[PDB]
DNA sequence: GTGTGTTTTTTTTTTTTTTT
DNA sequence: CACAC
């Protein structure tokens, strides 16, 4: 209900350097399906946070 | 007051009412300057006199001024159907003076 | 006092969002016929040497154009302005300025027209208006004021068949007058009543009429 | 022994204790009170075998779940802006440009919650990480007079 | 001797009257009451002064409202280029210092003149006069009227001159203006101030729509390139030579 | 040999004052 | 003060 909630291109450079990171700290090129599910689900969390309670 | 530039000390200078000292001061526009300046001068119209108390310098001057003051009735006009008080923005204090 | 206002916007819509997105991330795996250069000194050529030039053809259009945007925007609402003109025509020469023609041609005129009136379609409201460029009390918006100002008036007649505050006008104003319209209004419509000299305010508390 | 110090050293060095004199005019002014300045000697600072090590780790210790707990051990909870926390500390890398490596995130959470002690702590672990509080960054200029510095 | 002799065929021309009123602002379509009475503002009066030592205000205070897209800038231009001593300045208070002066402290207070010192026996051309506030028109109800300004703020006291020809250009309250209300009611700006001002010159732009053809057509044959009857060289000698007169 | 010339400082910190 | 001008 909240407009801080909308998705930007920003969102997409957060969301492909956290994959990065993800796959960095996993041996290296880990980004597939499982990283960015990953990465997703961490900054839907985020979001939810904000919207918590 | 203010902080002498040569030798850095402060030093206290009279204003417009200490030049007038035993003269005239006239007041231009007496309605349209802020209240917290025009509540700077009841000691110099009544006692006569300027008491500083301000950075360590505490004084008394004498300002024997005769104050002349000129002011603008409320909404530039003046209506002599009320009273006085309510044709003017300003209080008994500065009134009675 | 700007020519042209572009209202760009990242408005929701997944038609495009979606190829957006896709250009975005085309971009992302870029890194991992367009004059790129020659455009930087081609335009100061053009502005040394090109001097455009606007012709009589072109004048009648322009004229045309400002005559059908006033009339287009016409209680006849103001739209645009004189300067808007001006623009149109600093436009047309800076057209002409490119392609290396030195002359403002009529085409230049029409081009820069629809740029014109896309940007002012664009800025301004769904009924272009034209006023609330220059004013922020837009006719929508000066009618409010023009409405609370002889409420108050009529307000502060019927009190006297004599002196409230500012409450006690919100209080018969606000409350049953109209809607809970805000407050401020009151008091800039009463400035208006002082410059009329139809009612006296007294200060911060009471106000009477004369 | 130049240049073997920085301003971010804690070191114990070991040197000759001699007496600076204001050799000129100053000493007349000045007298028998001289300055004195230690002439160092030595220093010592304070502050794949490990590669083999972390893999050690990386199998044994499942580092997304660990490392998080790790970094807080002391904190409770939380545990999701701990992995958030390895993420930033890990950071991605596109620095080609057509962007940017450095993950940022805000903890604005609430007054009583124990931000402080988790961004302490990640100053006290992350390298070059350094902690300050919005109100004391920034840069100055010639700070003192005599060598004016740049 | 050769301006000379166009003085003297400007002072026995007959028409010269009319000729100069159509000769300002030659870039100005219409409107020839403004140019009319900026000529007398330029012209002025007798700056006299009684025996009692009494001055009396021979400089000239017009205020133009009109709205925006009236040609009140293009006015407070040709007035600023072509006056000499003159200024131009916006109810914006662009300068640090107010409209008429300003005292400042050195690291001692000293004297900032504000944009109505630089002007003094000239035309202040003032932009956009309601926009500043009546905090700043205050400011100036003794320059442009008593032609004098008395600070006393900080060590500092002293009374500077502003011999001034005031040429205010405000819009309407709301913007446009509102024919239905008085000139008091149309304007923010009060009674004390505006009964010192000489002259109000009221500019509308009428939706007719002939009269935006010419408009448009003036202009664009502007860019073209206006014939004025004496040119600004020629007239500013005139000017001057009239200035001598005191009838 | 009689008499000089430096070393030698205006920061940071209070308090005031006008605007903002 | 005292070594350098
Ligand atoms: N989950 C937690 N686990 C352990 N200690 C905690 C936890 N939450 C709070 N604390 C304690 O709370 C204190 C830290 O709280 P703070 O970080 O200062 O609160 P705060 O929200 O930062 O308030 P500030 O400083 O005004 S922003 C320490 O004494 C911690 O031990
Ligand atoms: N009658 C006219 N004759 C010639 N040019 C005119 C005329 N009316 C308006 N203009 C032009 O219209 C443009 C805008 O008018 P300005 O003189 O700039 O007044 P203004 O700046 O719009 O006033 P505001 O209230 O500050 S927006 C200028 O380029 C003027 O030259
Ligand atoms: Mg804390
Ligand atoms: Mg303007």
């Amino acid at each position: 209900k909240f407009s801080f909630g909308q998705a930007t291109p920003r969102t997409l450079l957060g969301i492909i350097r956290l994959s990065q990171a993800l796959a960095k700290l996993r041996l290296a090129d880990m980004v597939d399906i499982d990283d960015v599910e990953e990465a997703l689900r961490l900054v839907r969390v985020s979001k939810e946070s904000l919207y918590q309670e | 007051v203010r902080k002498d530039p040569i030798t850095k000390e402060w030093t206290l200078e009279g204003g417009a009412l200490v030049l007038a000292d035993k003269g005239v001061c006239l007041i231009d526009e007496f309605d349209k300057m802020n209240d917290q300046d025009r509540t700077s001068i009841h000691e110099a119209m009544e006692q006569q006199s300027i008491s500083i108390s301000k950075a360590g310098i505490v004084t008394t001057l004498q300002a024997r001024c005769s104050i002349i003051a000129a002011a603008n009735p409320n909404g530039g006009r003046y209506n002599s159907t009320l009273p006085l008080a309510q044709n003017v923005s300003l209080t008994e204090p500065i009134l009675s003076r | 006092r700007f020519d042209l206002v572009y209202l760009v916007l990242d408005k929701v819509d997944e038609k495009n969002d979606r190829e957006l997105a896709k250009h975005l991330t085309n971009l992302y795996l870029e890194d991992k016929v367009l004059p790129v250069e020659f455009l930087t000194m081609y335009i100061s050529y053009a502005k040394e040497h090109i001097h455009p030039i606007i012709t009589e053809a072109a004048k009648t259009e322009l004229v045309r154009a400002y005559v059908g945007m006033r009339k287009m925007g016409d209680e006849k609402r103001i739209t645009a302005t004189t300067r808007q003109l001006e623009s149109m025509i600093r436009l047309a020469e800076a057209h002409a300025k490119m392609k290396l023609k030195n002359v403002v041609e009529l085409e230049d005129v029409q081009e820069a027209v629809r740029l014109i009136r896309s940007a002012i379609k664009d800025y301004a409201t769904d009924p272009k208006t034209g006023k609330i460029d220059m004013n922020l009390v837009q006719t929508g918006k000066s009618v409010i004021q023009r409405k609370l100002q002889e409420d108050l008036s009529r307000e502060i007649m019927n009190v006297l068949k004599d002196s409230m505050s500012f409450n006690e006008l919100i209080k018969q104003i606000n409350e049953h007058s109209q809607d809970r319209v805000e407050s401020s209004d009151i008091q800039e419509a009463l400035s208006r009543l002082q410059q009329e000299d139809k009612v006296i305010v007294l200060g911060e508390g009471v106000r009477r009429s004369v | 022994l130049v240049r073997s110090l920085s301003p971010g050293d804690i070191v114990d060095v070991t040197g000759i204790f001699l007496p600076a004199p204001y050799t000129g005019f100053k000493a007349l002014k000045a007298g028998l009170l001289t300055e004195t300045y230690l002439e160092a000697q030595f220093v010592r600072q304070h502050k794949s075998d490990v590669e083999e090590r972390v893999m050690e780790l990386i199998t044994s210790g499942d580092v997304y779940n660990r490392l998080a707990k790790s970094i807080a051990p002391e904190i409770y909870g939380n545990l999701d802006v701990k992995k958030a926390l390895l993420l930033l500390l890990v950071g991605g890398v596109d620095k080609r440009v057509g962007i940017r490596g450095d993950i940022n995130v805000c903890l604005m959470g609430d007054p009583g919650v124990a931000k402080s002690q988790l961004l302490k702590a990640i100053c006290k672990i992350s390298p070059r990480g350094v902690y300050t509080t919005g109100k004391g960054t920034a840069a100055v200029m010639k700070d003192p007079v005599t060598d004016e510095m740049i | 001797s050769d301006e000379i002799n166009e003085l003297k065929e400007m002072v026995k021309d007959e028409h010269i009257y009319d000729k100069l009123v159509r000769s300002i602002a030659p870039a100005v379509f219409g409107h020839e009451a403004v140019k009319k009475g900026i000529l007398l503002q330029m012209l002025g009066g007798v700056h006299k002064s009684t025996v009692e030592g009494i001055k009396l205000r021979g400089d000239i205070n017009i205020c133009v409202v009109g709205d925006p897209s009236t040609s009140k800038s293009q006015f407070l231009k040709y007035v600023v280029g072509f006056a000499p001593r003159s200024v131009y300045t916006s109810g914006k208070a662009s300068s640090a210092a107010g409209l008429t002066a300003a005292v400042v402290r050195d690291e001692d207070y000293t004297i900032e003149a504000g944009a109505l010192m630089l002007a003094d026996n000239g035309i202040c051309c003032i932009d956009e006069f309601d926009k500043m506030d009546i905090s700043d028109q205050v400011a100036i109800h003794e320059a442009m009227e008593q032609q004098t300004i008395s600070i006393a703020k900080a060590g500092i006291h002293a009374t500077l001159n502003a011999r001034t020809s005031i040429l205010a250009a405000a819009n309407p309250v709301g913007g446009r203006y509102n024919r239905k209300l008085s000139l008091r009611g149309n304007l923010n700006m009060t009674a004390p101030i505006m009964s010192r001002f000489d002259l109000f010159f009221v500019i509308l732009d009428d939706c007719n729509e002939k009269i935006d053809t010419e408009l448009a057509s003036h202009i664009v044959d502007l860019h073209m390139k206006i014939e004025p009857p004496f040119s600004a060289e020629q007239l500013r000698r005139y000017i001057k030579y009239a200035r001598t007169f005191k009838p």
